[PDB]
């Protein structure tokens, strides 16, 4: 039948599909490849640019780069052409058929949002469209009215605190400090066994590397002195060479950036650190219902035991009578999608979109009013 | 972004 | 050519052409060439009453009031000196060069001959350049009309200087690529560090345009350049003014060849849909082999 | 694509229930051999004009004959810019007419584009394989004027950060 | 002002880049007249707009919310506090004094502070407070052109008097209590 | 290098 | 402060 689709479209990983489905139709990373050669073999595909799965598997002769930053869209030539893949050879189904539910971190230049807008009503003519925040999403996916959802989205990282589905907007939070930072100081450490990264197609593998064998410590101290003094630490990767690196200390070291940005000589503190300021940041009639609901997002979240260093910090931060629950499903990579699925499937929600004629009266400006 | 931070 | 250019080529040409003529100590033979520019500007260079050894260069533009007003031929005398006289007859203004008494260096007089129509419209834009630099507030802000169904609405304050450029295309494919070229032109400041801050209106008219005749309607574009005293300044305000002066200009002509930008794409797909159809001519099991004319082989 | 799944498939079971052709030579004129869809001569060798369409304004209009089939498509335009695309993409198509066999070189009044398959396409190129490039045509034309959408925004964002660098 | 800053799409965040934002406060924001009419004004006018320029040569531009940052202090809603105005807090600190006094005090209220050197302030919070108190009472806000300082400069005055030497606190009277003696002597 | 360039 | 509000 004909339902909304929903778009995440995040800074590392564009997720799509159909409202009212428990997993996103398409999941593919959102880069668009150009290559940097010229060919010489007579109508073997000379295209001008590979997007999607597409330009992972040809990334040997494409110069790949990502069209959002930190949460936000720094080319838009790209950003459209990502959607376009989306629309035409992911999900293969018209855009002006389907209303269409895109999401946002918070704290996002407002051009951002108004653009994203325009770009949906003038280019692909969607009936409707909306701009939720993610953590929200994340919430509604969890299945409670009361918590705050921490996404440490790839692209960027926020905290957004929730009483009885009343949003606090004075107490969110958000840290530019996310997996594609943690990939780019994999790359700076990893030089010091002798493994030099440097083009993206390197740090594609090196995100493989962070993806599979990187996880974060219970005591950073511990660990880094069990690391030195006995060698059973260390895993074995294999390029697609044929080479065989071998990692030790260095797991647990790209990690620990996110509750220490000070390795990554930023001023900022960590994730921990932030939840909590965005707890003590709300009214204390409510922090009790906060600490016993925290929930983890984001792809940059499934580290083995990064629950418990969190309930741990959070323990050590908290007072010592608060009940700290960690709320971290095993299917936290998808929630910002899956709440979506959810907040477009319901039928008190039909009233909210933004319409067509709505934008041709007032503008693409109806963002602001109508998008909380 | 345009000030401050690159994006 | 990707930026448009303030100097006309044919004054240029024929000035030179004469001037060479002259220096070279041949006898003057007659001249007489009329032609236009952009924004219905209409050029004459002839001679006075057949008179072979004086070009007179007149000039007939759009804005006749707002360079008759006092204080608008500040710039246009500095620059010309003694080549300014009296306007021809049906035009606005006119230059005189003696073909005797040219001075050395027949350079410069006809490198700033070719920039008439650039020198009398700045001529009339840096009255608010000085009313802004003097520190007045309030000083006097117009309306320029460059065109005839468009305009250009200058204000001077303190601080700044605010230029609204009204704008509507003649097509209608025009106007629908315009619309798309002028809603994108607050995405240029992310070029530069130093950019003017731009807005684009379509909906409404600004609160600038309430108490005066600049064109108004449904169907005309409001573009806000807010000049700041680092664009307006007595070093920077040449490229300033050419700028403000050729953008209406340079944003139709890169409309018409955005035109032929797209036919290229549109060919390669062309060709792409028949590489798709090719599947349907069954290949053919032997082909005699030709010349490059195409003529029988005439050998194995 | 998957919107587009079951218009297409009626399009396509419409197109060989037609395209059933045979060799004919006229009847109103001595030996000449035209395609009787395009002449209009004769009312017993036109079968009915039938009409598949997904929506008001995206619509096949086929119309059989004994030797010519004459397929003329209505695209789908959602704004004035997709239109204007449009337009020239198809008539970028039309100038090659030669090259594309089964096209023609002029669309049928109210329709976008149109294809004219007679007797001598069936039986000198493959007949499937028309079909298929139609059916592929009607999947393909909406995203490539959707790219050529994107194209002139980037055009135009180009132009505006060529301009404003200068200042 | 950070926080608000993010939308026109500049992203300050260190303590160093705070001095930079306490900055361009300073120096462009002013209190608005009347909130509703400046921003129906900031929304369809570029009169509003101002440059600055950061000290690695970029330079922004705010406009709305050169008038947005200040008017918080007549607003607390807008930083998610509960509390009311300094207008409703001055009116309110007004009206819990006796009856008799209320009129002098309407007359003579004295604004002080670095943060009350708005352009802009002393006309917007006498219209406040005019609205707030009766109609036959007189508002005077009385705003100094020094009032950065007043703490300060009321402050030399008062030590430099000859009366006020009996009020200090000497060492001895510390060696005998402790620190508890700046509850009894000092007010 | 070990992984990465020749060195 | 100690409790309430940071201070
Ligand atoms: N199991 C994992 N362990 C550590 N990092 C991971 C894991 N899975 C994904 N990541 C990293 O986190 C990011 C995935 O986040 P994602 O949910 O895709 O958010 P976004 O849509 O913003 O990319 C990627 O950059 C990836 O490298
Ligand atoms: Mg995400």
């Amino acid at each position: 039948d004909i339902a909304a689709l929903v778009v995440d479209n995040g800074s590392g990983m564009c997720k799509a599909g159909f409202a009212g489905d428990d997993a996103p139709r398409a999941v593919f990373p959102s880069i668009v490849g150009r290559p940097r050669h010229q060919g010489v073999m007579v109508g073997m595909g000379q295209k001008d640019s590979y997007v999607g799965d597409e330009a992972q598997s040809k990334r040997g002769i494409l110069t790949l780069k990502y069209p959002i930053e930190h949460g936000i869209v720094t080319n838009w030539d790209d950003m459209e052409k990502i959607w376009h893949h989306t629309f035409y050879n992911e999900l293969r189904v018209a855009p002006e058929e389907h209303p269409v539910l895109l999401t946002e971190a918070p704290l996002n230049p407002k051009a951002n949002r108004e653009k994203m807008t325009q770009i949906m009503f003038e280019t692909f003519n969607t009936p409707a469209m909306y701009v939720a925040i993610q953590a929200v999403l994340s919430l509604y996916a969890s299945g409670r009215t009361t918590g705050i959802v921490m996404d440490s989205g790839d692209g960027v990282t926020h905290t957004v605190p929730i009483y009885e589905g009343y949003a606090l907007p004075h107490a969110i939070l958000r840290l530019d400090l996310a997996g594609r930072d943690l990939t780019d100081y994999l790359m700076k450490i990893l030089t010091e066994r002798g493994y030099s990264f440097t083009t993206t197609a390197e740090r594609e593998i090196v995100r493989d590397i962070k993806e599979k064998l990187c996880y974060v410590a219970l005591d950073f101290e511990q660990e880094m002195a069990t690391a030195a003094s006995s060698s059973s630490l260390e895993k074995s990767y294999e390029l697609p060479d044929g080479q065989v690196i071998t990692i030790g200390n260095e797991r647990f070291r790209c990690p620990e950036a996110l509750f220490q940005p000070s390795f990554l000589g930023m001023e900022s503190c960590g994730i921990h650190e932030t939840t909590f300021n965005s707890i003590m940041k709300c009214d204390v009639d409510i922090r009790k219902d906060l600490y016993a609901n925290t929930v983890l997002s984001g792809g940059t979240t499934m580290y083995p035991g990064i629950a418990d260093r969190m309930q741990k910090e959070i323990t050590a931060l908290a007072p010592s009578t608060m009940k700290i629950k960690i709320i971290a499903p095993p299917e936290r990579k998808y929630s910002v999608w899956i709440g979506g699925s959810i907040l477009a499937s319901l039928s008190t929600f039909q009233q909210m979109w933004i319409s067509k004629q709505e934008y041709d009266e007032s503008g693409p400006s109806i963002v602001h009013r109508k998008c909380f | 972004w345009x000030a401050x931070c690159p994006a | 050519m990707i930026l448009l250019e303030v100097n006309n080529r044919i004054i240029e040409e024929t000035l030179a052409l004469k001037f060479e003529n002259a220096a070279a100590g041949n006898k003057p033979e007659a001249v007489e060439v009329t032609f236009a520019d952009f924004d219905g500007v209409l050029y004459h260079i002839s001679n006075p009453n057949g008179d072979k050894t004086k070009v007179m260069v007149s000039i007939s533009l759009k804005f006749y009031k707002e360079l008759q007003a006092h204080g608008a031929d500040e710039l246009l005398k500095r620059v010309y000196g003694s080549f300014l006289v009296n306007p021809e007859s049906g035009y606005n203004v006119s230059l005189l060069y003696d073909l005797e008494n040219l001075p050395a260096s027949k350079d410069s007089i006809v490198h700033q001959a070719g920039m008439l129509k650039r020198n009398c419209f700045a001529s009339v834009f840096e009255k608010y350049f000085q009313f802004q630099e003097e520190g007045k507030e309030g000083e006097n802000r117009a309306v320029i009309h460059y065109r005839d169904d468009e305009t250009m609405y200058v204000e001077s304050k303190k601080d700044r200087v605010t230029v609204v450029f009204s704008t509507v295309f003649k097509d209608d494919d025009d106007v629908v690529i315009g619309k798309v070229f002028m809603q994108e032109f607050k995405e240029g400041r992310r070029a530069s560090h130093t950019a003017p801050q731009v807005l684009f209106s379509h909906r409404e008219p600004p609160l600038e345009l309430k108490d005066t005749d600049a064109a108004v309607g449904d169907n005309i574009g409001y573009i806000t350049f807010v000049l700041f005293p680092r664009h307006t300044n007595a070093s920077a305000r040449d490229n300033t003014i050419n700028l403000i002066h050729t953008f209406r200009d340079y944003l139709h002509y890169h409309i018409k060849c955005s035109k032929a930008y797209i036919h290229t794409r549109m060919r390669a797909k062309t060709s792409d849909f028949l590489k798709v159809l090719n599947r349907a001519r069954p290949d053919a099991e032997k082909k005699e082999m030709k010349t490059i004319t195409g003529k029988t082989f005439s050998s194995r | 694509t998957a919107t587009l799944r079951p218009y297409l498939s009626a399009v396509r079971a419409t197109l060989q229930a037609a395209l059933c052709l045979e060799n004919f030579s006229s009847q109103v004129v001595e030996r000449h051999n035209k395609p009787e869809v395009e002449v209009r001569s004769s009312k017993e060798l036109l079968l009915q004009p039938v009409t598949i369409s997904r929506n008001e304004k995206e619509k096949v209009l086929i119309e059989g004959s004994i030797n010519s089939v004459r397929v003329s498509i209505a695209v789908k335009q959602a704004d004035e810019i997709e239109k204007i695309l449009c337009h020239k993409f198809m008539r970028f198509m039309m100038m090659r007419a030669e090259n594309f066999f089964i096209l023609r070189r002029k669309p049928v009044e109210g329709y976008d584009i149109s294809f004219l398959i007679t007797n001598f396409h069936t039986e000198q190129m493959y007949k499937h394989k028309l079909v298929d490039f139609v059916i592929h045509f009607m999947e393909e034309i909406d995203k490539e004027i959707s790219e050529m959408k994107l194209s002139v925004n980037a055009r135009a964002r180009i132009v505006a950060e060529e301009f404003l660098k200068n200042f």
